[PDB]
């Protein structure tokens, strides 16, 4: 679930 | 101009998503780290006339320095002031051990302004303490809030590790070298475009960088506050690359 907040975002399952 | 004062007093904001525009010019360490099609993706901190701090993974895909370009001075995030420096990045150094934070050396130093002004760095391995109020700033998604398009600030408080880490919170995803700050009612936030941007604490005389935006389970959501690279615990990396470099 963990989204990095770059834009656009890095985001993962977990 | 000593570090962490700025010339513009910011604004307060008790009660980025949420939040409110900052006064312009208030934060003079925020950067743009933009394309090269000028689009603004990340923050970053200005720590010394030729050194911008950020979180890695705004730039890890594509290492090369001549993608990046810093722009200081700004406010809005369009049709950018007239006296705005815009920089090239000669350099990128991540950090050794895979935390999510980096350094850009400019390839020329920034002028010094009372627009354009370092933040302090914290004392080494120096730990904010629960509760303390702090501020994020950034250009970054604002999930149907107001001021897209102008630098926005949320004044937030740090949680403690151990309480962040807690099963109805983070549940232990939150390593020592990251802390947490935000409102665990959610509505106030840093989001994506805010990554890399700085958490500053004000003490006694300036603002302190504490923080380097980097994560969170969403943004705003309820028991899910925003995680960011905890920089006291890379000072001495920070300043070894500055010396050496």
């Amino acid at each position: 679930g963990r989204c990095y907040k770059s834009r656009p975002p890095i985001c993962f399952p977990n | 101009f000593d570090c962490g004062k700025p010339q513009v007093e910011p604004k307060k904001c008790p009660g980025v998503v949420g939040g409110c525009v900052a006064h312009p010019h208030s934060w003079p360490w925020q950067v743009s780290l933009r394309t090269r099609f000028g689009m603004h993706f990340c923050g970053g901190t200005l720590i010394s006339p030729e050194w911008v701090l950020t979180a890695a993974h705004c730039l890890e895909k594509s290492p090369r320095p001549s993608s990046y370009k810093v722009i200081l001075g700004a406010h809005q995030e369009v049709n950018l002031e007239p006296h705005v420096q815009e920089i090239e990045v000669s350099r990128l150094f991540l950090e050794p051990t895979r935390k999510d934070i980096a350094l850009l050396k400019l390839s020329s130093p920034a002028v010094i302004t009372d627009k354009v002004i370092p933040a302090c760095l914290p004392s080494p391995n120096y730990v904010v303490a629960d509760r303390t109020e702090c501020f994020i700033t950034g250009w970054g998604e604002t999930q149907g809030t107001f001021g897209a398009g102008l630098l926005k600030e949320a004044q937030l408080p740090v949680i403690e590790n151990k309480v962040c880490n807690r099963y109805e919170f983070l549940n232990g995803r939150v390593q020592s070298t990251e802390l947490c700050a935000g409102h665990l009612a959610g509505g106030t936030d840093s989001c994506q475009g805010d990554a890399g941007g700085p958490l500053v604490c004000f003490e006694k005389d300036k603002y302190i960088l504490q923080g380097v935006t980097s994560w969170g389970l969403g943004c705003a959501r309820p028991n899910k506050p925003g995680v960011y690279v905890r920089v006291s615990r890379f000072v001495t990396w920070i300043e070894g690359v500055m010396r050496n470099n």
